[PDB]
Formats: structure tokens, C-alpha cells, sequence
């Protein structure tokens, strides 16, 4: 799980 | 659905990844901040919800050496502390 996927639940 | 004007340090961070505005939506700022973290590779490569920002402009902005993307309240609070809301 990428940072981009974590950021896009901000 | 909130128009905001970032204060100088937050704006410097947004302009570091190419932002060109004075006024943004809150969503827009959140996307630029994520872009800043990715462009600077501030996320941990193994557990990518961890952001280590201690020797970075982002750490000054947040006042902490590190944070998790799971800390929704902390991230929103720090952003709001660094902007002016356009009522």
C-alpha cells in the first residue's frame, strides 16, 4: 500500500 | 469547499512542488501537501503511512519529527493552524 493510497482515505 | 490562503511557511511548501496561487481549496492544499511528501520521499519506503520529517520544512510546519497518515486530526489541525480561511 503506497503513501499515495494512504493519503488519497486525508 | 473552504477557500484558504496559506500563511508563508505552508505556502513555501506548496510552491516547492509548483503551486502558483494565493488562494486554494482545502482539498487542493491537501493534494499539494501529499505531492510534497511524495516528491521529497518523506514517506517510509516499507510502511508508507509513516512520514519522517524531522530535518525538513514539513517538520517545522508540524512541530514534530514524524507522523502517521492515520493521524487525521493532527494533519488537519496543523494545516488549519497555517492558513487563513476566506469566509
Amino acid at each position: 500500500t503506497s503513501f499515495a493510497e494512504y493519503w488519497x482515505x486525508x | 469547499e473552504t477557500l484558504v490562503r496559506p500563511k508563508p511557511l505552508l505556502l513555501k511548501l506548496l510552491k516547492s512542488v509548483g503551486a502558483q496561487k494565493d488562494t486554494y481549496t482545502m482539498k487542493e492544499v491537501l493534494f499539494y501537501l501529499g505531492q510534497y511528501i511524495m516528491t521529497k520521499r518523506l514517506y517510509d519506503e516499507k510502511q508508507q503511512h509513516i512520514v519522517y520529517c524531522s530535518n525538513d520544512l514539513l517538520g517545522d510546519l508540524f512541530g514534530a519529527p514524524s507522523f502517521s497518515v492515520k493521524e487525521h486530526r493532527k494533519i488537519y489541525t496543523m494545516i488549519y493552524r497555517n492558513l487563513v480561511v476566506v469566509n
